[PDB]
């Protein structure tokens, strides 16, 4: 399973969660920043490791970040 | 005409241009004085 | 040159006079007609508006449908206001469909 | 009318029927083979197999080897066949021994073709694949012997 | 409508297809026969042990016997050697 | 050339074709064939007055065939008796 | 580039024939042909229809290495 | 319903606005750059019309009037190179003796001492040797003087200019509309029966009355210049018919059906002409009159305005059974909506086309003086295989681009598509199975054999000496054919080619033009390498082509383009799964497949075909005939091809072929310059691009627009540019040095 850590200079433009191809991101209620809001990774037994979710956040430098780790068979995206 | 004479500055032309001009010269230069190996002038 | 905004809003609707090279936000900023914004960089959708008349600078737009900007949605933090224009703000829900 | 059909009317499995997977020749065919004989001793099946490989391997080892044309050694290349026999029997004993284990029931599917339910396949065992093992290696050296027995002249030695 | 919570193996399709499940067709006399004689071989380590042993063991012995009509490297060189561009 | 020589041939060949195209018996202008067993019906706009809606299109065409298979059989009845 | 100068210079050297290299090194045609491709011929005879001789693992080698460099394209 | 012509009036005007913004076209490279990025992208998307709009009616007009930009371009060529011939050219001195002199169209000047160049190519002139056959094109035509050269090359120039004129004025001004495009079945009976029936009628009317008599009286002796000219062929008939007595009867016969009177210029004699080395002008003329009827017959098969004729979806309609459920009903549709598939099946047939010219054109050589001039023959038949590989594998990326961008089941649905789709996986495994099986089965032969043959074990090899593997059905067929004239075939006197046998041997000048080619054990391993090689390619772009919209890796690729770099690092890393990078890589395949064909012909026909022959008879082949012997294993092809053969052009520094020296070394280095490329990635480089920006804002010299690294995909696009590049010159160079340096 991959590593998914959300760092709090996020703004909470939800861009990252809706780029997930396979559910793993959330949104969730805050008091940081404008939106109230903040993005969260409860489902990392699920995450393909692409890093669609990096290439949509907008911060500098980035508020989300994928670590590849350690393999499954769901990690592979194998049918068979 | 405006226009043409901007787009006759857009990068490609203005190089080719350039570089015409630059080669006509050197082609004429060792034309007048062909196989040059020192400068034996001064 | 500087144009005046109009912006329906739940709060209501207000005018403030504001230069053409400039991007809306900034501008109901300077007034201080509060509007919704994340990113103020055009990659996503809190700043997101569509128009009642006239229309609106889109150069420097991204992150949008091949048709958000042909069928009325406008990012309110990167767009010129060209025109004596009527906009709407909070409406980036029935844009996110 | 048309004559491919997603496999028995489940069109969300990953296959298909043709004439080619699912008719009744091929099927009454493949069905009286030894690997399709489910409900028999591991070790006849095995026997069956030995038999027919070492037979057919033994023609190829002769006719193309090194000595095809010294015939002080042109016939007894059966030698090779033979140590084929025993390389893949030997291969077949680890895959055997890596892939079961005794204390375990046999991995064979358990329902057939309509809906029923069938005794698993034996020869997915540890117990019977060894048995199958030394079905097919019996079967395989003496039929490389019963091939080189038969040195009379037919058609094309 | 094929799924089934109860039955799991026909809603992922755990089929045997070609399998017939029909008595032995080989009468017993030629089975008797068989699983007498054919038996000794049927133990994994017994079987994996003896093949290893017994195939190095042929192995060995027709490499340390083998006779020059098989093998040129057996029947060594029939000429005078050659000298080298300068050596030999 | 006129006489008794191809001219019998090649006259006979492409009346006997224009004979069928006007009736049925012959995919036409407003004859639409299905598949070579029979014949629909069809308005192709373009106006005639023939009686049996015979187009100048329909003539063309069936003169081109008559000639076509005249001069086929001709040139084989005249290439080897 | 290295090893390719130190060899042509030497093997010109053995060979009482230094001024081949000293007028065939200042332009790279004369290294593609009066050392790559002239001295290739023995090796490249290694084996052929007409029999071989004992430079024949070297002919074999020879095409080994082209073969496995390949491969890692 | 009825079709007629439909156009609109001056739909985009004529300005200069336009050029001086660049990137007009989209609308992200209008807003204007910020890095350097943008100067790519501009370029990348010129051409990509149906990106830049929506509507296929503005696709359809820029696809037209680019169309006529590429005609005007290609008239210009025609232009250079008639004016070339007329002007720069020993064009004259070559029609007098042909087998002397070796023709030559470009002279250079003496600028710096490039002047060497202009080599001795006989008859008192000095320049480069061409080798593109336009002599033998201009001695078939009838062509003698420079005055005709020099007419002709006029005539394209205007002819440029109209087809330019035409491609502004029916994009600017008259523009038609969506209607028109779409309209098929007259487009097809034109194209049949107006375009390639007239042409060829045309043609074959040409040859006539200019080609035919002009090439008996210079096959006569007569010297050029007293030659009538052409016209007196048609003002004067007398002189036609004492060439051919039938021109006496004059189109009696044409009427009288009697046909047989003009078996004089008529003729199926078959066979090459043994004065020239070509085919019998008189056949030629023969089959173009053939080629017209029946394509003149064929432009009336569909049906336009007047109910007779065939309708093309009627005709898809009808065809289905049993095991391919309603399939051709849906093509249609989709065949007239999108450029694609059109674009797709049209390069598909165009590159096999081309393929089929180059062996017919070795084989049955068309042109008096031809099959002599090797260097000629060696060029065309290699030019023409590379120009049908790459149009092959342009038709796999356009089948790629409709599968991403244009098929739909929603509102365009055809049901043998959709179970092609459905049983993909299938197709590939058998393909990918036959490809590795013939891999096995034919290069496992050549290392076989090369293990053989250097263990002192040749009496173990596959050859016709010790275990021979005899291609029997090709032995049968050529044998089949040489029986065919007289007993198959009693029309024919001789049979097609000289290749397929009967002991009949053709010579020009001392020269061998034709004779029987041995098939033997090499050309059965040679043929099972080929299929080898064209399994592969096709493995690769079929996979490219069927799986270009999903996969069980990645279930919605089709939302990613069709030029995409990858899906990221994970799912174990998803690196060139989109279509463009399966037409990449099998750009690499088609170079390899191409190159060991031209490598084989140029082999075979120096070592079994060309030659010199003797006056008692004996011919000596150009290599001694040691294809059968070493081409069967891989240290042959290494030593006794390309070892022996580079000779020539290692060699040529201090002569006229020393460019071939120069464009040798330099195809070398652009082919290494690409690994770098190919090898490496875009990360590395944008790291080294920081620190030089450093340096350069030290100084206040900094530029503006951003320099970035190159895109993924434009490091692949380069790499296999200069790839190809490299290789294919490289080829060029050894081929041209070797062919003309002997002969
Ligand atoms: C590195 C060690 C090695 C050794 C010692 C050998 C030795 C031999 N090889 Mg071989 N080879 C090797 C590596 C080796 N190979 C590799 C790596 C490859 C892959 C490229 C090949 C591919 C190869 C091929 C394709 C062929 C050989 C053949 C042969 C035999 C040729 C001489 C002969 O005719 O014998 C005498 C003839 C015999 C039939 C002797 C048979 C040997 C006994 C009787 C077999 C008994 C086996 C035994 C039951 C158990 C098997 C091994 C066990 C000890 C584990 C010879 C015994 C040829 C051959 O003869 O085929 C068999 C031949 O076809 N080799
Ligand atoms: C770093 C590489 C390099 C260098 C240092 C040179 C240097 C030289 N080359 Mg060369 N060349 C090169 C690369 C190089 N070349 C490459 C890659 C090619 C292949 C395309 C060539 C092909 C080539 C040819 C064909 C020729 C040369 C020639 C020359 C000499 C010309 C002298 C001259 O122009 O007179 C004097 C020029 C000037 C004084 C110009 C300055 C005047 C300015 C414009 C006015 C300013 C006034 C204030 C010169 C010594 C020529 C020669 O004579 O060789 C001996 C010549 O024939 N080169
Ligand atoms: C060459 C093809 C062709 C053409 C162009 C025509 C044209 C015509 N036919 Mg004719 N026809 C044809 C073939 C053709 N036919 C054939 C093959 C037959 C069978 C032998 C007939 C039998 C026929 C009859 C019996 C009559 C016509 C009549 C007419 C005319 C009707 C229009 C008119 O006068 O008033 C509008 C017209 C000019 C009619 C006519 O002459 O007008 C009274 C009429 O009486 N046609
Ligand atoms: C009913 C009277 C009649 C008679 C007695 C003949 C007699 C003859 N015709 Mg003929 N023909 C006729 C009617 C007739 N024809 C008509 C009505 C038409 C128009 C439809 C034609 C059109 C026609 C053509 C176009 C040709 C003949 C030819 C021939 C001659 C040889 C053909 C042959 O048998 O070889 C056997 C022929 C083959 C085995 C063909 C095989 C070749 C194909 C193309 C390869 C297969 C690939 C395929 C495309 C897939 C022969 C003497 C030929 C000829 O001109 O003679 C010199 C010729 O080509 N005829
Ligand atoms: C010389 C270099 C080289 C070689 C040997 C190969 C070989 C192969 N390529 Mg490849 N390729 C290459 C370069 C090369 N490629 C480059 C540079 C590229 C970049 C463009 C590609 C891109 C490419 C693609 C995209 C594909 C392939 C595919 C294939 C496989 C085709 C199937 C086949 O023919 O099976 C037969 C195997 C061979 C012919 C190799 C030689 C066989 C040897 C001689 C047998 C010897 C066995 C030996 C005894 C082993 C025992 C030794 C012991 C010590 C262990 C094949 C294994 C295709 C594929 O996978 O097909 C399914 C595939 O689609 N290649
Ligand atoms: C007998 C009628 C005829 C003829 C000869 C042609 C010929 C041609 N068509 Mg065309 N076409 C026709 C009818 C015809 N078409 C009809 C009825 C339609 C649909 C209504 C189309 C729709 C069509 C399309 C969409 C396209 C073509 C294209 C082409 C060119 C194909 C490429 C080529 O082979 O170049 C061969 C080059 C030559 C033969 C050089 C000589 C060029 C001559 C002068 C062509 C003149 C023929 C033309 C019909 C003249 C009419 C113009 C007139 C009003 C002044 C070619 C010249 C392609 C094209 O336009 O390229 C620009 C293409 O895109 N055609
Ligand atoms: C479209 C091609 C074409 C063209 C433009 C011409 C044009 C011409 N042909 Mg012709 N011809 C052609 C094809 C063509 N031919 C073909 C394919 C054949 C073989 C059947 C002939 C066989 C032929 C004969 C036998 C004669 C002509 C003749 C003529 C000329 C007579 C003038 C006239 O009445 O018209 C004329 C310039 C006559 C001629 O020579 O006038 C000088 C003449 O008698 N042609
Ligand atoms: C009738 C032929 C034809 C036509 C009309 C098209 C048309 C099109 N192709 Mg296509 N294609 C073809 C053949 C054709 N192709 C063939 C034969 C191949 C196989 C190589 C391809 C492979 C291909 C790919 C992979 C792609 C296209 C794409 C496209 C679209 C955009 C092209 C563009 O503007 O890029 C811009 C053109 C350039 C940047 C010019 C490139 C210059 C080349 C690399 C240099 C060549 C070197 C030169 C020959 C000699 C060296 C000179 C130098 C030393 C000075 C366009 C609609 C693209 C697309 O997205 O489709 C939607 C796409 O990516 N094509
Ligand atoms: C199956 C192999 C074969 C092939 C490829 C050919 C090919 C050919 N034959 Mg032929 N023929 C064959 C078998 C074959 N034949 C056999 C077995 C016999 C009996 C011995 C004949 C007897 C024969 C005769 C008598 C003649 C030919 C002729 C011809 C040539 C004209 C074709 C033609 O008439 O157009 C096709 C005609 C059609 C009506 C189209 C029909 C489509 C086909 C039948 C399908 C042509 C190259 C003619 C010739 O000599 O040309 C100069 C001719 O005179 N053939
Ligand atoms: C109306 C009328 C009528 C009727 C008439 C008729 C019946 C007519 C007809 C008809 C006709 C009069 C026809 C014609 C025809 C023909 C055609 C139409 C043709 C042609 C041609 C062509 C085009 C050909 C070509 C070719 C081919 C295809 C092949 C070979 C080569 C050639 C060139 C030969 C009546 C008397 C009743 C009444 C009164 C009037
Ligand atoms: S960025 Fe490059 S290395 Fe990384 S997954 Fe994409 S293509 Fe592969
Ligand atoms: S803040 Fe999201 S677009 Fe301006």
């Amino acid at each position: 399973s991959h590593s998914v850590k959300i760092y709090d200079t996020c703004i909470g433009c939800t861009q990252c969660v809706r780029a997930c191809p396979t559910d793993v991101l959330e949104m969730i209620p805050w008091g940081g920043c404008k939106a109230k809001q903040i993005a969260s990774a409860p489902r990392t037994e699920d995450c393909v490791g692409c890093k669609r979710c990096e290439s949509a956040c907008p911060t500098d430098f980035l508020s989300v970040r994928v670590y590849l780790w350690h393999e499954t068979t769901r990690s592979m995206g194998l049918a068979y | 005409m405006r226009d043409l004479k901007t787009y006759l500055s857009v990068a490609p032309v203005a190089s080719t241009l350039w570089f015409a001009a630059l080669a006509g010269l050197l082609i004429e230069i060792n034309r007048f004085f062909p196989d040059a190996l020192t400068f034996p002038f001064f | 040159a500087s144009y005046k905004v109009k912006l329906v809003t739940p709060d209501g609707t207000q005018e403030f006079e504001c230069p053409s090279d400039v991007y809306i936000l900034d501008h109901a900023e300077e007034v201080g007609i509060d509007l919704p914004y994340s990113c103020r960089a055009g990659s996503c959708s809190s700043c997101a508006g569509k128009v009642v008349g006239g229309e609106v600078d889109q150069s420097d737009g991204s992150f949008l449908d091949d048709e958000q900007i042909e069928a009325g949605f406008v990012l309110t933090c990167v767009a010129y206001p060209t025109s004596d224009v009527v906009i709407e703000t909070h409406k980036e829900e029935d844009l996110t469909a | 009318y048309q004559v491919v059909q997603p496999i028995n009317g489940d069109p969300f499995i990953g296959s298909l029927e043709t004439p080619v997977t699912s008719s009744p020749l091929v099927a009454w065919y493949l069905s009286n083979l030894p690997g399709y004989r489910t409900a028999v001793n591991p070790l006849l099946r095995g026997i069956e197999v030995g038999l027919a490989h070492g037979f057919l391997l033994v023609g190829p080892f002769v006719k193309a080897g090194p000595l095809r044309n010294t015939e002080i050694a042109g016939q007894a290349g059966s030698l090779a066949a033979g140590g084929l026999v025993v390389i893949l029997s030997i291969c077949l004993t680890i895959y055997g021994i890596s892939s079961f284990n005794e204390g375990d029931p046999s991995t064979a599917p358990s329902l057939t073709l309509t809906g029923r339910k069938k005794q698993p396949d034996q020869l997915q065992t540890a117990d019977g694949w060894a048995k199958f093992t030394g079905g097919f290696f019996f079967g395989g050296i003496s039929g490389v012997i019963w091939a080189f027995f038969l040195l009379y002249v037919l058609d094309l030695p | 409508v094929y799924f089934d919570l109860e039955d799991l193996g026909n809603t992922t399709g755990q089929w045997d297809l070609y399998g017939s499940d029909a008595p032995s067709p080989y009468n017993s006399l030629q089975s008797k026969f068989f699983e007498t004689f054919a038996a000794p071989f049927t133990k994994r380590g017994l079987l994996l042990k003896f093949l290893i042993l017994g195939g190095g063991s042929t192995l060995a012995y027709f490499s340390a016997t083998a006779s020059g009509d098989i093998l040129p490297i057996k029947k060594g060189p029939q000429l005078p050697p050659q000298l080298g561009p300068r050596l030999g | 050339f006129i006489g008794s020589p191809t001219n019998l041939i090649m006259v006979t060949s492409t009346s006997l074709m224009l004979f069928a195209g006007r009736f049925g018996l012959a995919p036409s202008a407003n004859r639409k064939a299905t598949a070579g067993l029979k014949l629909e019906a069809r308005d192709s706009g373009l106006q005639t007055g023939d009686p049996a809606g015979f187009t100048l299109a329909d003539t063309l065409a069936c003169g081109v065939v008559g000639h076509i298979i005249g001069v086929g059989v001709v040139l084989g009845l005249k290439n080897i008796g | 580039w290295v090893t390719f100068y130190w060899h042509w210079k030497h093997i010109t050297l053995w060979q009482g024939n230094v001024s081949q290299f000293n007028e065939s090194s200042t332009y790279l045609m004369g290294w593609l042909r009066d050392y790559l491709w002239l001295n290739s011929s023995q090796l490249i005879n290694g084996y052929n229809p007409f029999g071989m001789n004992s430079l024949s693992v070297w002919a074999w080698m020879f095409l080994f290495g082209h073969l496995v460099w390949a491969t890692g394209f | 319903p009825e079709v007629k012509i439909l156009v609109d009036r001056d739909p985009i005007k004529t300005s200069f606005e336009q050029w001086a913004k660049p990137g007009h076209f989209s609308r992200t490279i209008a807003k204007g750059p910020d890095t350097t990025t943008w100067i790519w992208n501009l370029h990348a998307d010129a051409h990509d019309f149906d990106s830049h709009t929506s509507d296929l009616e503005e696709i359809s007009r820029k696809v037209f009037s680019a169309h006529f930009g590429q005609l005007s371009i290609i008239f210009l060529w025609l232009s250079g190179m008639y004016f070339h011939g007329a002007r720069f050219s020993n064009y004259e001195a070559w029609l007098n003796d042909p087998t002397h002199i070796r023709p030559s169209a470009q002279v250079v000047w003496p600028i710096v001492g490039q002047e060497i160049l202009n080599g001795d190519v006989g008859g008192g002139f000095r320049g480069i040797q061409i080798t593109s056959g336009f002599f033998q094109i201009w001695r078939a035509s009838g062509i003698t003087s420079e005055l005709q050269l020099y007419c002709t090359a006029i005539g394209a120039l205007v002819f440029a200019a109209l087809m330019l004129f035409a491609g502004w004025f029916h994009y600017h001004k008259a523009a038609p509309k969506l209607v028109w495009f779409q309209d098929v079945e007259s487009m097809l009976n034109h194209h049949l029966a107006g375009l390639l029936g007239l042409g060829s009628l045309s043609w074959a009317g040409h040859q006539v009355h200019v080609s035919l008599p002009i090439n008996q009286f210079l096959n006569a002796g007569v010297d050029p210049k007293e030659i009538p000219l052409p016209h007196e062929f048609i003002l004067n008939r007398d002189l036609l018919a004492q060439l051919y007595p039938s021109f006496a009867e004059g189109a009696t016969p044409f009427f009288t059906l009697n046909w047989s009177k003009y078996a004089d210029f008529l003729t199926f004699r078959g066979g090459l002409d043994p004065l020239t080395g070509g085919l019998w002008l008189t056949d030629i003329a023969h089959h173009h009159l053939a080629i017209a009827i029946l394509f003149l017959i064929a432009g009336h098969m569909y049906r336009t305005n007047w109910g007779i004729g065939h309708g093309i979806k009627d005709i898809l309609e009808a065809h289905k059974g049993p095991f391919t459920g309603q399939g051709h009903k849906g093509l249609y549709e989709i065949l007239t909506t999108s450029w694609h598939a059109q674009l797709s099946i049209n390069l598909a047939m165009l590159g096999s086309l081309t393929i089929i010219v180059a062996h017919h054109m070795y084989a049955m050589p068309p042109y008096p003086y031809l099959a002599t001039d090797y260097g000629t023959q060696l060029s065309l038949f290699t030019h023409h295989m590379w120009i049908g590989g790459f149009l092959i594998v342009g038709a796999a990326a356009h089948a790629a681009i409709f599968m991403v961008r244009d098929y739909d089941p929603t509102t365009r649905y055809n049901d043998l598509l959709d179970r092609v789709l459905r049983h993909r996986d299938a197709i590939i495994s058998h393909l990918n199975w036959v490809c590795i099986f013939l891999g096995f089965h034919s290069f496992g032969l050549y290392i076989h054999n090369d293990t053989m043959s250097a263990l002192g074990r040749p009496q173990d090899m596959f050859s016709d000496t010790a275990i021979q593997l005899q291609p029997v059905f090709a032995q049968w067929i050529q044998n089949t054919h040489a029986l065919a004239p007289g007993t198959t075939a009693p029309g024919a006197t001789t049979s097609t080619s000289l290749t397929w046998g009967g002991g009949d041997l053709v010579s020009v000048g001392g020269k061998v033009a034709l004779l029987p080619i041995p098939l033997g054990t090499a050309d059965f391993l040679v043929h099972h390498i080929h299929a080898f090689t064209i399994h592969v390619t096709v493995l690769i772009l079929l996979k490219g082509v069927l799986f270009a919209r999903s996969s069980r890796l990645i279930p919605d690729k089709a939302n990613l383009g069709f030029r995409f770099p990858c899906d990221g690092p994970g799912r174990g890393g998803t690196c060139q799964v989109s279509a463009w990078d399966h037409v990449f890589l099998g750009l690499f395949w088609m170079y390899n497949a191409i190159s060991v064909v031209i490598f084989h012909f140029s082999w075979k026909m120096q070592s079994d075909v060309w030659g010199s022959i003797n006056d008692q008879g004996v011919v000596t082949h150009i290599t001694g005939g040691n294809f059968a012997q070493s081409s069967i294993t891989i240290n042959g092809w290494l030593r006794d091809f390309l070892w022996a053969q580079a000779s020539q052009v290692i060699q040529s520094y201090g002569s006229s072929l020393s460019a071939y020296g120069l464009f040798f070394l330099g195809a070398h280095f652009v082919w290494a310059f690409s690994l770098m490329f190919l090898f490496s990635g875009r990360g590395y480089w944008q790291e080294l691009i920081e620190s030089i920006v450093w340096a350069h804002n030290k100084l206040k010299v900094a530029p503006a627009t951003q320099p970035r690294a190159l895109s993924i995909v434009q490091g692949r696009a380069v790499g296999v540019t200069h790839y190809l590049l490299g290789g294919i010159a490289t080829t060029w160079a050894f081929f041209l040095a070797r062919i003309i340096a002997v002969g």
